[PDB]
RNA sequence: GUCUCGUAGAGGGGGGUAGAAUUCCAGGUGUAGCGGUGAAAUGCGUAGAGAUCUGGAGGAAUACCGGUGGCGAAGGCGGCCC
RNA sequence: GUUUAUUAAAAACACAGCACUGUGCAAACACGAAAGUGGACGUAUACGGUGUGACGCCUGCCCGGUGCCGGAAGGUUAAUU
């Protein structure tokens, strides 16, 4: 699923609206990629489909504490 | 992106410099690589605190680069034997991993990422000269004869 | 801006028109000036006269460069193949060498039908 | 030979056929040959993607070698074969160690002759090099566009490729679309030109002819309703209308390739 | 026999363009005119004798 | 068994690689009962005109007499072989020993 | 009419190759004309033509030799090599 | 040959043949929020789309309009700043 594993950031729905104000439902959907991460503390890359959000937030808290709350919450990598 | 420098970067700066990166150049390049670490508070004290010996590690690194370029000079030539056609032309080719192959049964242990073919990889028999590159500043050449 | 001093003038000599350009030893233009534009048209534009016209506003138009030597080649049958070396020369330019280069098939493409006037 | 039927009924009077008195009788090599069942143009969601798809006469895969990486062990053709699945003959080969492969039949290829695969092969037609040793100015098949991956350009009867420069890692090749294309200089190419250059004289003469052949009528779109096609509609032959395909494209000459990936091996496109 | 090699000779029957020289002006007999034509014609593929003066 | 004159030029660059060539060749000749009247190596020498840029060559001038099989597998040896860049095979109609005007 | 030795020849069929030139493509220099005619205009050119230099693609024809010269039943046959 | 099962079998549809056009392969194109799948274990003598409709003799003039293709010097013009 578009999911961030770091976020949880998922799609949402809203409206398109026109000049005449015509609204269509739409979703609105992550900017998610998927980047792999060098953890120094086991010496390897772990693979994240993240959020470009996700991705500063790994370089705020460190990837070993994001990592650290991802098995906390029991999702894999 | 602040980053505490922990070795010698060009056109960066040297060690224990604190340096705004761009995010991508410190994310996939520089703290994967272990040139630089980010520059938070605990960072930046225990690096100040803990310090000289890096320097010290540094010369020893260096010192043990040297030594191998000296190894790899005295070393000279080295001859990689192959086939090739009657114009002296190789059909096949000669390249990093065979060069350095040739290297290790001469002597001296050079990965395949410290060889630098400046005219691309060898396809001519005669006499051609690589470079190595064991150390981010220090440089040796090899006098490599391809023959049939 | 550069000085040459060694320079080499193209004559285009066909049978309506005269060109001429100046360039120097790579073939690299510095000015040119035709008859046609040197204030001739119809048969003026094709008479040696207006050559030599279109040389000597060639030769002005390159006097910032300094030439002083020029070669010669002449390509063309046209009227316009001598007056424009006799100007070249009068001009101050030291005239060191000549040539033709009329360009010949050696057989080549078919030319267009005769003319029936 | 291209030989013309005679009209002895009003379904052949047209019919021209190919008539190759070289190819085998019997039946193919059995070690070579794999089940492959039809599709009717139908995608795994049990759609028509593609119109003008079914039936046909029940057709064997033939495992064809278009990878040539046999290197230095010599060939001989044992035969030519036809193969439904393809324009192109196939040839029967076997290598000097016991192992028999199928390949494209070059033209002029013949039971007997001899062929080889490798950086030291000799520049015969059948044998198959590196582009990087292959004389700039060749004609060739069969050629890879990534080294090792297999041929994939210049397979169809009577088609082939013209080397027409090399230029450090590259080669350039005319293509039978008149494409001018970059090509990695250690992908593979075979000499010579894909036999079989008549295949394109014959005709199909009937409808069933067609339909042997898994190939469904087309219903022309001005012939529908409007609910079926753009083009539907009228009382009687009425048009009016900028020609599109079912999906409302434009289809006289409006470009469709859209592909930055591989813009930068295109020299110049065949128009 | 004309020698397409005697290129000393050869140049004798050429103009300072490279041109052939006609026989009627060297005084040639018809059958050695030949010769020398054909002899001139190899020198130039080899690249012994020049095609055009503009080499 | 007819008689053959042959002129192949070299690329300077490869100059070293004549005499090789040279021997191989005759082996060639030599090997399918063939003969070598003359043989000449001329050296380098300036071009009339340019060839594939270049302005000298390496020339070298044979007469032998060989069977058409082997001449028309020189010829092929010519054309596949980047050193040569411009050969002549002439027939002569009887064997040329004496020595060239080149020498 | 046959054989033996030799001679000249664009005689024919097949294959390869060379140099000149035209056109087109790309780039460098350069700037207001180019091209055409009896005179013009259409056309091309400031979106940079024409001119000049370099590289490439491709087709067709073989300057000079060449000649009330040669060969071929006639029609016809012309660079060089096999 | 096909067709309005149940008022229309035809001159309609299809058809071999013809042309234009798209498509260099992870093809264009089509089904599909997507992964994938068909196209095709095919590769321009191939595959899609469109018109015409065996064969014979043929297929003239118009690019101003609408579309498609190419151009990019200038005018105008979005978010952004
Ligand atoms: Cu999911
Ligand atoms: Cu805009
Ligand atoms: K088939
Ligand atoms: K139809
Ligand atoms: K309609
Ligand atoms: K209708
Ligand atoms: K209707
Ligand atoms: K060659
Ligand atoms: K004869
Ligand atoms: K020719
Ligand atoms: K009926
Ligand atoms: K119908
Ligand atoms: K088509
Ligand atoms: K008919
Ligand atoms: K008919
Ligand atoms: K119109
Ligand atoms: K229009
Ligand atoms: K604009
Ligand atoms: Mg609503
Ligand atoms: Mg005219
Ligand atoms: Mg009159
Ligand atoms: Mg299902
Ligand atoms: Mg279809
Ligand atoms: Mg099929
Ligand atoms: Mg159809
Ligand atoms: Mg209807
Ligand atoms: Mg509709
Ligand atoms: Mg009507
Ligand atoms: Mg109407
Ligand atoms: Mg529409
Ligand atoms: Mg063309
Ligand atoms: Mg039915
Ligand atoms: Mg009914
Ligand atoms: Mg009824
Ligand atoms: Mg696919
Ligand atoms: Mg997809
Ligand atoms: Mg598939
Ligand atoms: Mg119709
Ligand atoms: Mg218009
Ligand atoms: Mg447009």
């Amino acid at each position: 699923s578009r999911v961030c594993q770091v976020t949880g950031k998922r799609p949402v729905t809203g409206n398109n609206r026109s000049h005449a104000l015509n609204a269509t439902k739409r979703r609105f959907l992550p900017n998610l990629h998927s980047h792999r991460f060098w953890v120094e503390s086991e010496k390897r890359f772990v693979t994240l489909r993240v959020s470009a959000k996700g991705m500063r937030v790994i370089d705020k808290k460190g990837i070993d504490t994001v990592l650290a709350e991802l098995r906390a919450r029991g999702e894999k990598y | 992106m602040q980053v505490i420098l922990l070795d010698k970067v060009a056109n960066l700066g040297s060690l224990g410099d604190q340096v705004n990166v761009k995010a991508g150049y410190a994310r996939n390049f520089l703290v994967p690589q272990g040139k630089a670490v980010p520059a938070t508070k605990k960072n930046i004290e225990f690096f100040e605190a803990r310090r000289a010996e890096l320097e010290a590690k540094l010369a020893e690194v260096l010192a043990a680069a040297n030594a191998r370029a000296e190894k790899i000079n005295a070393l000279e030539t080295v001859t990689i034997a192959s086939k090739a056609g009657d114009e002296g032309k190789l059909f096949g080719s000669i390249g990093t991993r065979d060069i350095a192959d040739a290297v290790t049964a001469a002597g001296v242990e050079v990965a395949k990422s410290e060889v630098r073919l400046p005219n691309g990889v060898l396809r001519t028999t005669g006499e051609h000269e690589v470079s190595f590159q064991v150390h981010s500043e220090v440089f040796a050449k090899v006098i490599v004869n391809v023959v049939a | 801006r550069k000085q040459v001093s060694d320079g080499v003038a193209h004559i285009h000599a066909s049978f309506n028109n005269t060109i001429v350009t100046i360039t120097d030893r790579q073939g690299n233009a510095l000015g040119w000036a035709t008859a046609g534009g040197s204030g001739f048209r119809g048969s003026r534009k094709s008479t040696p006269f207006a050559a030599q016209v279109a040389a000597e506003r060639c030769a002005d138009a390159v006097k910032e460069y300094g030439i002083k030597n020029l070669e010669v080649m002449v390509k063309g049958p046209g009227p316009g193949r001598e007056s424009t070396i006799r100007a070249l020369n009068a001009a101050g330019f030291r005239i060191t060498n000549i040539t033709d280069v009329t360009p010949i098939p050696h057989x080549g493409c078919r030319p267009p039908k005769k003319r029936r006037v | 030979a291209v030989v013309k039927c005679k009209p002895t009924s009003p379904g052949r009077r047209h019919v021209v056929k190919v008539v190759n008195p070289e190819l085998h009788k019997g039946k193919p090599f059995a070690p070579l040959l794999e089940k492959n069942s039809k599709s009717g143009g139908r995608n795994n969601n049990g759609r028509i993607t593609t119109r003008h798809i079914g039936g046909g006469h029940k057709q064997a895969y033939r495992i064809v070698d278009f990878k040539r990486n046999k290197d230095g062990i010599p060939a001989v053709v044992e035969r030519l074969e036809y193969d439904p699945n393809r324009s192109a003959n196939i040839a029967l080969v076997l290598y000097k160690d016991g192992e028999r492969r199928y390949i494209l039949a070059p033209k002029g290829l013949k039971a007997g002759d001899q062929i080889q695969s490798g950086v030291d092969a000799a520049i015969k037609p059948g044998n198959t090099l590196p582009m990087r040793n292959i004389p700039v100015g060749s004609t060739v098949h069969n050629v890879e566009m990534k080294p090792g991956k297999g041929g994939q350009l210049a397979r169809s009867a009577g088609t082939y490729v013209q080397i027409v420069a090399r230029d450090g890692a590259y080669v350039t090749l005319r293509l039978r679309s008149g494409e001018m294309r970059k090509v990695e200089a250690d992908c593979r190419a075979t000499l010579g030109e894909v036999g079989n250059a008549e295949h394109m004289l014959r005709v199909l003469g009937k409808a069933g002819a067609a339909r042997w052949r898994g190939v469904r009528p087309t219903v022309r779109g001005t012939a529908m309703n409007p609910v079926d096609h753009p083009h539907g509609g009228g009382e009687g032959r009425n048009f009016g209308k900028h020609p599109v395909t079912p999906w409302g494209v434009q289809t006289k000459g409006k470009k469709t390739r859209s592909n930055k990936r591989t813009d930068k091996f295109i020299v110049r496109r065949r128009s | 026999e004309i020698d397409y090699k005697d290129i000393a000779t050869l140049k004798n029957y050429i103009t300072e363009s490279g041109k052939i020289v006609p026989s009627r002006i060297t005084g040639t007999r018809a059958k050695y005119q030949r010769q020398l034509a054909r002899a001139i014609k190899r020198a130039r593929y080899l690249s012994l004798l020049p095609y055009t003066d503009r080499h | 068994m007819r008689h053959y004159e042959i002129v192949f030029m070299v690329h300077p660059d490869q100059s070293e690689q004549v005499p090789g060539m040279i021997e191989r060749y005759t082996a060639a000749i030599t090997g399918a009962e063939g003969k070598i009247h003359r043989l000449e190596d001329w050296g380098r020498r300036q071009l009339a005109y340019p060839i594939n840029k270049l302005h000298k060559a390496h020339y070298v001038l044979m007469n032998v007499e060989a069977p058409q099989e082997v001449i028309d597998e020189l010829e092929t040896t010519f054309r596949f072989n980047d050193a040569v860049i411009r050969s002549m095979v002439m027939r002569t109609k009887h064997a040329v020993t004496e020595a060239s005007p080149m020498v």
